[PDB]
């Protein structure tokens, strides 16, 4: 079974350099040509370059000439991409590929992808903050609640409502950037027959800091 | 009595490359295979199918002489049932090849200063070769998925590559002259015999 | 290089419907183009190469035609697994120029959003800053325009937004609006409103709170 396995996600400071691997198994690594690409968040795809393992010929894109270099290790069937002079514009995922010309193809056969983010901030634990609906009967049919996070790094956090039991209309909005630190919110819909008679709480956990914090929604 | 001109293809002054190897058939003469084995100037004198000392009696109807120059570490690839970049893209021997191959070192004639880039071999090819078949061509081998229009660039390269036949190389990198003798036996009676 | 243009970027087709994805080229690409399929978060897989041939494992409903300039990836009987991101590539001249991308969507009835504003809590009032949020849930279609008015004056600084992808159960959108500001700027004014317009009504949906 032909399988391409890449590395894990790397947090890196600006100006440094990283090495992204793509291990290969299931086929003859010498003949087939390997490409490398880059997909930024929300925008179109872009191509970087390609390397040939039997010879070593390279042809990079003109916008990535002083950005990335490629090396192939035939002793372990592992390719490598080394990025240099990183800036905040390289917040993207990077895939490995495989050409298919000696099989009557035009195939790329993409791998998994390594999420490489850039920042200059130490990992900060989150701080939850509840939302005031507020007091009572707003509206009379269905009342919405919520809980914010502010100032945390890195993605993601696990926002569970009522310790993972309430799931009838949970809308965890994606994270944005306001002060080089991520923030998001969540929106739930609890009917009037249980609030504020019963306790509805918001549980946000951070796997990168191992901090468990919960805040009960209080009617105010 | 006319002896066969086996010394013409052996003591020649201009040999050929392995992708464009020359071939001419010898006929209507008496063979003298005794002085070839007893010449004491060859390196590897091996046969495949016929005993090497039983050539002068059991005779054949036609002989072929394929002369080409290869490296020192690739003379083993000219053998029935072997792989390698020389054996499948330039010159292939079948399993039923009932002839004898003969090789010798040619360092004192095909090694000069500057480097001999005239001897050329085929490194890239589309598929393997059938036995006893040559392919003179200069078509660009498309290695990747980019159709290039006979130009030199990425993912399509030139199929020929020159040799580093310099006299300062090692004993495994010296140019070696090899001749392939293919004794073919038809149901017709023999012509070269003796 | 080649500029591969795709227009539009959004398309909405229900199940059991025929959809056509098109993208143009700048110069004479010839025949060698491609098409891909990218699930949200997952890795892209290949669907069509050289605009007439499928791959090993892709369904037979993905057909392609066109040559020279126009290329069309037509799907006959779409499904729930058809919702992905579709790109087009060229293989004519290095470097390779990918396309823009087209996302598929499910058609739904018109529904107005249910806006909800949340004033900052007392824990925000003792922290260092304040942020008032305006949730918008279960609306269709995607086009919307939120406007934070501060006593009749539209505020533009610190107004951040965060849209969502389509829900896989009701095919509705959701979005949120975060307005960040300091302490005394929150208690400088007396009212705050979250104006949001839509094509489902002439006048925009109004909600507000005092103090």
């Amino acid at each position: 079974e032909v399988q391409l396995q890449q590395s894990g996600p790397e947090l890196v400071k600006p100006g440094a350099s990283v090495k992204i691997s793509c291990k290969t198994s299931g086929y003859t690594f010498t003949e087939y040509t390997m490409y490398w690409v880059k997909q930024s968040h929300g925008k179109s795809l872009e191509w970087i370059g390609g390397i040939n393992p039997n010879i070593g010929d390279t042809s990079y894109n003109q916008n990535f000439k002083g950005k990335a270099t490629l090396t192939v290790d035939r002793s372990s069937s592992t390719a490598y991409m080394e990025l240099r002079s990183l800036t905040s514009e390289d917040s993207a995922v990077y895939y490995c590929a495989r050409d298919g010309y000696p099989y009557y193809y035009a195939l790329d056969h993409w791998g998994q992808g390594t999420s490489v983010t850039v920042s200059s901030a130490k990992t900060t634990p989150p701080s939850v903050y509840p939302l005031a609906p507020g007091s009572a009967a707003q509206t009379n049919s269905m009342v919405t609640l919520g809980c914010l996070v502010k100032g945390y790094f890195p993605e993601p956090v696990t926002v569970t409502w009522n310790s993972g039991s309430l799931s009838s209309g949970v809308h965890t909005f994606p994270a944005v950037l306001q002060s080089d630190l991520y923030t998001l919110s969540s929106s739930v819909t609890v009917p009037s027959s249980t609030w504020p008679s019963e306790t509805v709480t918001c549980n946000v956990a951070h796997p990168a800091s191992s901090t468990k914090v919960d805040k009960k929604i209080v009617p105010r | 009595t006319n002896l066969c001109p086996f010394g013409e293809v052996f003591n020649a002054t201009r040999f050929a490359s392995v992708y464009a190897w020359n071939r001419k058939r010898i006929s209507n003469c008496v063979a003298d295979y005794s002085v070839l084995y007893n010449s004491a100037s060859f390196s590897t004198f091996k046969c495949y199918g016929v005993s090497p000392t039983k050539l002068n009696d059991l005779c054949f109807t036609n002989v072929y002489a394929d002369s080409f120059v290869i490296r020192g570490d690739e003379v083993r690839q000219i053998a029935p049932g072997q792989t390698g970049k020389i054996a499948d893209y330039n010159y292939k021997l079948p399993d039923d090849f009932t002839g004898c191959v003969i090789a010798w070192n040619s360092n004192n004639l095909d090694s000069k200063v500057g480097g001999n880039y005239n001897y050329r071999y085929r490194l890239f090819r589309k598929s393997n070769l059938k036995p006893f078949e040559r392919d003179i061509s200069t078509e660009i081998y498309q290695a990747g998925s980019k159709p290039c229009n006979g130009v030199e660039g990425f993912n399509c390269y030139f199929p020929l590559q020159s040799y580093g036949f310099q006299p300062t190389n090692g004993v495994g990198y010296q140019p070696y002259r090899v001749v392939v003798l293919s004794f073919e036996l038809l149901h017709a009676p023999a012509t070269v015999c003796g | 290089d080649i500029v591969m243009t795709q227009s539009q970027k959004f398309m909405s087709t229900s199940v059991g419907d025929r959809v056509s994805v098109t993208c143009k080229a700048s110069q004479n690409v010839g025949t060698n183009v491609a098409w891909y399929q990218q699930k949200p978060g997952q890795s892209p897989k290949a669907l069509i190469y050289s605009t007439s041939y499928r791959y090993s494992g892709v369904p037979d409903r993905f057909t392609g035609s066109g040559s020279g300039t126009d290329f069309t990836l037509t799907i006959s009987n779409v499904q729930s697994e058809d919702l992905a991101e579709y790109f087009c590539q060229q293989y004519n001249s290095y470097p390779y120029t990918f396309g823009g991308g087209t996302k598929l969507e499910i058609k739904r009835a018109d529904a107005a959003p249910t806006v909800s504003i949340f004033p900052p809590s007392s824990e925000q009032l003792t922290s260092g800053g304040a942020s008032v949020v305006c949730f918008l849930n279960n609306f269709y279609p995607k086009d919307i325009n939120v406007k934070w008015k501060i006593d009749g004056s539209e505020r533009q600084n610190g107004v951040l937004n965060s849209w969502t992808d389509q829900d896989s159960k009701d095919s509705t959108y959701s979005m949120s609006s975060t307005l960040t500001l300091t302490k005394d700027e929150y208690e400088r004014h007396n009212s705050y409103t979250c104006e949001a317009t839509h094509k489902t009504s002439t006048s925009p949906i109004v909600k507000s709170f005092n103090r």
